[PDB]
């Protein structure tokens, strides 16, 4: 797994409510905030110094948020983090509308 | 002063019963909501309890939960508040529901209503 | 709160109405201001007292 | 809570979903009953808003 959530909004800053949606190794995290999203946001995963294995570094999607009005919690969707096998059978496909 | 006229009033035997109900039509209790409120000696203000358009639940009062039962009736268009197992420190003022500023509702609270002018004074003792 | 030293807890403001539309909550990150504000009341415990 | 000690905060809150009914107040709770204006008590169990 590599796109690890999806952004929606008008503005895309501060200045307007923006559903944001993210998924990490505990629980899929959605909510609403007035997130000053970057222009490249992504998730900061590096190895770790001893476990080896894929850790959380920094959560470059957003700056500041400034007001806050949701938040919900959901089961995580099928996990896939060490790359593996020479297929892509790990297919997810989603559909949003408003 | 003027003063609020209500059934009763006068010396009340301990341990009876007794009716309250507004004389008034000036302000009546339906525009601001069907209830009753008493002033104890002083400056005090409590509520007693009120009719809920449901009539499965009726709201009591902490300090007389349990005891006051209110009657209804479906043509009568009027409420009619029954107490029941008086005491003498029942003596106190009781005014109509009426409050000082608009508005419509239901609620619990000693200061939902005041008036300046004074209500029927109720003695009771033993 | 009958004793005194709880003023702190008295703090009054202006509704948080927010873009065109009337009567909505802070939805842009408005400017909004504190302290003393207008109200209508007797000349006694009130906002601008 | 006591968190609310003050006017300015608000709590700036929104429920997403209250399926709590009126009468769960009776199983050994000690919450005071609703008091609602405008409305009876009861219609936060028969009506939605
Ligand atoms: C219950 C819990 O610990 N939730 C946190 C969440 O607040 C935080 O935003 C997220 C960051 O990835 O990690 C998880």
């Amino acid at each position: 797994n590599i796109i690890r959530g999806w952004i929606f909004g008008t503005t895309l800053d501060s200045k307007t409510q923006s559903l944001l949606i993210v998924n990490n190794a505990t629980n899929v995290v959605i909510k609403v905030c007035e997130f000053q999203f970057c222009n490249d946001p992504f998730l900061g995963v590096y190895y770790h110094k001893n476990n080896k294995s894929w850790m959380e570094s920094e959560f470059r999607v957003y700056s500041s948020a400034n007001n806050c009005t949701f938040e919900y919690v959901s089961q995580p969707f099928l996990m896939d983090l060490e790359g593996k096998q020479g297929n892509f059978k790990n297919l997810r496909e989603f559909v949003f509308k408003n | 002063q003027v003063q609020l006229v209500e059934s009763g009033g006068g010396l009340v035997q301990a341990g009876g019963s007794l009716r309250l109900s507004c004389a008034v039509s000036g302000r009546t209790i339906s525009t601001f909501g069907m209830g009753w409120f008493r002033q104890a000696p002083g400056k005090e203000r409590e509520f007693v309890a009120t009719i809920t358009r449901d009539e499965d639940m009726l709201l009591y009062a902490d300090s007389v939960k349990g005891r006051f039962t209110i009657s209804r009736d479906t043509a009568k268009n009027m409420v009619f508040l029954q107490m029941n197992s008086l005491k003498i420190e029942d003596t106190a003022l009781y005014y109509c529901a009426v409050r000082r500023d608009s508005s419509w509702g239901y609620s619990r609270q000693s200061t939902e209503y005041d008036y300046w002018g004074q209500g029927t004074q109720v003695t009771v003792s033993s | 709160d009958s004793k005194v030293g709880g003023n702190y807890n008295y703090l009054y403001r202006l509704f948080r109405k927010s873009n065109l539309k009337p009567f909505e909550r802070d939805i842009s990150t408005e400017i909004y201001q504190a302290g003393s504000t207008p109200c209508n009341g007797v000349e006694g415990f009130n906002c601008y007292f | 809570a006591t968190r609310f000690a003050s006017v300015y905060a608000w709590n700036r809150k929104r429920i997403s979903n209250c399926v709590a009914d009126y009468s769960v107040l009776y199983n050994s709770a000690s919450f005071s009953t609703f008091k609602c204006y405008g409305v009876s008590p009861t219609k936060l169990n028969d009506l939605c808003f």
